[PDB]
């Protein structure tokens, strides 16, 4: 809403979820990519698509419900009703990717990057990567699309994780 | 429950080594040889048998006949008086 | 100097006595910090941290060493005798360790391996057999019962009934401790 | 399916039958090796091959029916009928090996490992071993197979035990 | 003073520093390092001899009280009743509960709470309370979920501690 | 077989030390000397004989021969009464 | 050849065989000292020495035949014939050292380290670590073996001495 | 290389009972913290070497230890010493590193049978205060237990004499000889 | 496989007495530390295999051990050697890997009764100084104990000669035959 | 084999205490005193003799010589019937 | 002799070897203290004090004779002759400190830290030595604080070596 609430949100969010927020704000943001969340929030406020009521959705997408009661004074019921009666800001693909990333540990992402080391650049593998970063890199070549899940499902099955395969198939069935 | 456990401990406390090994042989079918190798007390064997629920407070006929085969009058009558 | 005496005292304690001292210090040393302790030096350092065992004040160490029934270290290094130790311990306010722990340790001393197995064979309702491992010492069983609030400060009926099950000699200790008040 | 039941089953299992369970679950988990029972059960749950029937079958195989009554609230009749009308999670070869190992004391495994010391190594099996461990070690060198049991049968015959040889012949006649 | 904080910060352990950060988390920006936290507290004027003594008594490092602040436990105990403003009773309870769990119990707790918590390196009880607070179900007024979770690892003494805390307020 | 096991137990119970030693000698051909050394009663000998499958509950011809050798017709009569 | 076989090999072998595999490829990797098996296999793949036959040979030295049957789809006869005809990569000296170390137990290695404590500078370790430490001090070489052969006799173990003599005869 | 091999050969000829006897005899010069994890004679030799009581130049302690436990074979087989030379060396004052107390206790321990051991154990209920009356305790273990509670001291031999008076008088003769030695 | 089967089958027909005799006879090549854990013939065979004195291509020592303890049925059943062949093989010098002193001691021990054993123990108890009051021991243990105190060696037989002469005369005859052999 | 063993047992059963002592005195020259001090019957004596290979079912000359030394023609005709 | 030789030497060294080398090169590191071993090697090479004999001396003092034979084509005899004839780069005090640190058991260092924590105020013995040197309690001329403490922990063996070095300074 104001400029002080933006600062309060920025200082209450760690860099661990900053990458998650940047990934979750990909579809809306099309002009430039801001390195930090503060610049992203400023850009969205300037664009006029950011409101006090809409930002709560982002909180529900980052699992930081404490700020909802501390600042917005809203519970899960209020955000659920608002989501039901208002259009969704973020597509289900972005939240599905974050949900998948929320259930993988180091021993799995390391195996994934080892398997797909050859798929990406030969010299780019030097820099440390993350599951969301790997997804972004694969989307750069458009090897995976919001409606495309075959390669991702095959890769997930390759490490013998059928639980995420079931969720991917359910999401594809829904959309 | 607890009365069953105290009855089992009491009947185990009044057994001899010869009785112990005779009982160990007599239940060779229900217990593997490896488990019977490490059996040193009657209570341990009774617990091992109870693990397969062959011996239960609701059905103690197997233990009854097993003790009767050893010709123990006082223990058998105490067991028969346990439920009453 | 001063640390040399503590090192000498801690260099003459075996594993069993170390475990006994670890058990006797549950009130002041939390369970989380107790696991990394593997030798008397770490326990002495932790006691130094809480400012209850220093160069000027050695009463707690004297009482702890006397409790585990080892007077050799007392007479040799700490320079004290049994008579004055008992005289000091008769003071109601100088008993750092409650009589509850002393009673539990004394009861633990008076149990043999067959009696230990008999104890372990009559508690399946509360403690799982896997955690027993059929070889845990009686101190571990006592602390496990304490954690699950089975053997409590005012809860002594289960201990009394298992005592009456096994032996009547320990019942004398239990009832005199209860009559101590 | 919940974590509570898995934790309770883990803490209600003695140290002796944990090795039995690990050996039994070798077929399902063929690409990874779990250190403890809880990790193995978690891997099965993640892989989607875990359910009420699977746990019931495992507990029936390990012969701990009291836990079936207390935990899963099932009797022998129900689990036996379900296993009759459903495919088996563990092949008959593994249960046969477990039953054979259940019938050998500590004075025979030493003779077995001494007899076969020429074929395999010496210093690795110098430590006290169980029959299941010896079977695993033999399977590592590809000497005993579900369709190949000549060596084990001959070794059992050589140590003056015929009943187990008859059991092996019975199983071979079954398939 | 100001520079004595250095003498304090060199006399603390990593786990002790983590416990101190969790205790001071109540009072808004999260500090990444303990030195920054102390500098911020000094800047805001909340740094005081009595407050630091109360904090050290809470973390139970009486040797530092004797050496640095030249005070004993009785003096800080008396001073505590005047203004317990730095740390609330709920945070003290959480820290005391956290300092009474061994490796097996915390492993069981994280395994049980993985059912409905983000799967994501090994963390202790103090490292899990902050995540639960972020998830916004462990509040100073409501603790039913924490009590139910704690009852599943067969620790009734801490349940009685929670009941005592509830009765206190 | 539980009736077979209890019959074997009864047969082993009625013997004596001298008969036990005579049977131990008489089984030296089949049973090894080292295994015969460790036996303490005829019950263990009967179990060991069951191990090599030469003696089975269905067919007890070796048991009949051994009992007839010891000039104990009462125990052979018990065995054949069990058979009938 | 791809990362699938490497991943399965990493997830199949336990640490005991992993240490032996690390020891065996110590000499071929003359520059790098990987602590794991993943990076070692990656380096072998990049250098071009790694191949189906080479991987089969390495797994055969570790004596894990079921991996050959399952992953590489080969039996022991094919790899045996390949070793018979195609030259080997690992030296005979390293495999001889591994074979010798396979037999010694904890008491024997403790006695050996107590005897050898004079020639070096405490911890508890396996035989492979001891032979690596000796090779660091340039006391045991693929052509120099007098020290090990002499010390293996004083502990009353002559079969290993016969094995060493047979290897020396093989030259 | 020869010295270490000779020490290993000497240590390989000692069974468990002799190792326990050596551990009891050399109790004074090594703390119990570094003595309990001793599982073989090699570790004991290493511990002695660390504290500078056994080395290539100095062997006066190993010979005395082997002579005290009546292992006269190893003295002449490896260390090349005779019984008479060791006896004359021990006759000279100032070279007896082991006090007469420990050797007297060991000699007493050497002259007790199993039934005598059980009687001796049962006769000490008052002093042990019902701590451990198990029959698996060695006589040396009982001596150590009594030493811990300063019941049996260097000059506090009243309890030992009182208990030993019940069984036999030859042990009393040994105790009187030790007393006359001082 | 076949060689291991033969070794196991031969070892499966030995009781405690034969195991003790085998352990005593081969005391030269087996140190006491490695000898104490041995509890069955299989461990003895493994220990012999380690020192490379028993293999499918070399069975001489096993035949010597089986012949020395007066057990020839095993020799002709599983090893296929008659008495005459083994006697001729032992006739040539250098092929006997057991010293004549050890076999002489074993043969002497095999000819002592219970009362004879009691008299033997009481005769020489002065040298061991009451340490051998136990009545549940065998003669081989007494021989080992005497060997430890170097009172009875290969070249020293005076004590044994005196005690056997006090007990009987046939034992002195055997000792004289052994002495006249060398 | 089995007929040989049963014949040996039958011929040993007919032995008496005086006959046992006489046979032990006669056999004292064959084997050591200690091996002959624990034998309580001719059955165990024959078992011991089987070890030294002096007595075998194929060659029983020593057995019949020892039996005739005690002047028991019934046992001689029994063994003759067995072998012929 | 080029930079690839020192690069390979740094690559092949173990972590403990790097730590020991960093501690041992302290005497010539008065101008600057480089946390990294490669930086220290570069600084020494650019200063002109790093020669082939210098590298051989360092390798002999880190007990890595295999590198000496494989890379510099030199044996222990040649480096020993060079050490005996040519001047020594580092004083024997550092060598004695390194040997004492190497010979101490893992358990004893904790007891030493506990005993010496009163004077000052997980950690290797070398860290303890450098910390004590920073406080200027133990110096290459005074070793009473070290010798008495070593005698206090009942490990009288290293006291003989310390006394030998003390007799060697005259």
């Amino acid at each position: 809403m104001s400029a002080e609430v933006i600062h309060q949100v920025e200082e209450a969010l760690d860099t661990d979820e900053k990458e998650m927020l940047l990934f979750l704000c990909r579809d809306v943001a099309i002009d430039v990519v801001p390195p930090n969340v503060r610049d992203l929030l400023d850009i969205l406020r300037e664009r006029g698509k950011l409101s006090v009521g809409d930002l709560a959705e982002l909180l529900y997408r980052v699992r930081r419900f404490d700020l909802l009661k501390r600042i917005l004074k809203m519970d899960r019921k209020a955000v659920e009703t608002h989501l039901l009666r208002n259009p969704h800001l973020v597509s289900d693909y972005r939240v599905l990717m974050a949900e998948i990333g929320e259930d993988l540990d180091k021993s799995d992402v390391s195996s994934l990057i080892f398997l797909m080391k050859d798929y990406m650049g030969r010299g780019k593998i030097s820099k440390e990567k993350s599951f969301l970063d790997l997804v972004v890199e694969l989307e750069k070549l458009n090897l995976v699309a919001p409606d495309q899940l075959d390669l991702l499902e095959k890769c997930l099955k390759n490490i013998h994780r059928i639980d995420l395969k079931t969720k991917i198939q359910k999401y594809k069935q829904s959309v | 429950m607890d009365p069953f456990l105290v009855l089992l401990h009491s009947v185990s406390s009044s057994l001899s080594s010869s009785e112990l090994t005779e009982l160990k042989g007599l239940c060779l079918g229900r217990v593997g040889k490896r488990k019977l190798e490490r059996v040193q007390s009657g209570l341990d064997l009774f617990s091992m048998l109870l693990e397969q629920n062959d011996l239960e407070p609701g059905h103690t006929e197997l233990l009854r006949e097993l003790l009767a085969s050893l010709r123990r009058h006082d223990l058998l009558r105490r067991v028969d008086d346990f439920e009453a | 100097d001063f640390s040399r005496n503590l090192y000498d005292i801690g260099e003459q304690l075996d594993s069993e006595d170390l475990a006994s001292l670890k058990f006797l210090s549950l009130d002041y040393i939390p369970q989380r910090k107790q696991e990394p302790i593997k030798d008397a030096l770490m326990l002495f350092q932790r006691l130094q941290e809480k400012r209850m065992l220093e160069e000027s004040n050695l009463s707690f160490l004297k009482e702890l060493l006397f409790r585990i029934n080892r007077l050799d270290l007392l007479i040799t290094y700490l320079n004290t005798r049994k008579e004055e130790m008992e005289r000091e311990l008769q003071t109601p306010g100088r008993a750092q360790i409650s009589a509850y722990r002393v009673m539990l340790y004394q009861i633990s001393e008076e149990v043999s391996r067959s009696e230990l197995r008999s104890f372990k064979g009559g508690l399946q309702e509360e403690i799982s057999k896997c955690k027993l491992d059929d070889d845990m010492n009686l101190l571990d069983i006592f602390i496990e019962m304490e954690k699950r609030v089975i053997l409590g400060e005012g809860k002594l009926d289960i201990l009394k009934r298992v005592c009456a099950q096994i032996n009547k000699s320990l019942l004398k200790i239990i009832n005199d401790y209860e009559e101590f008040s």
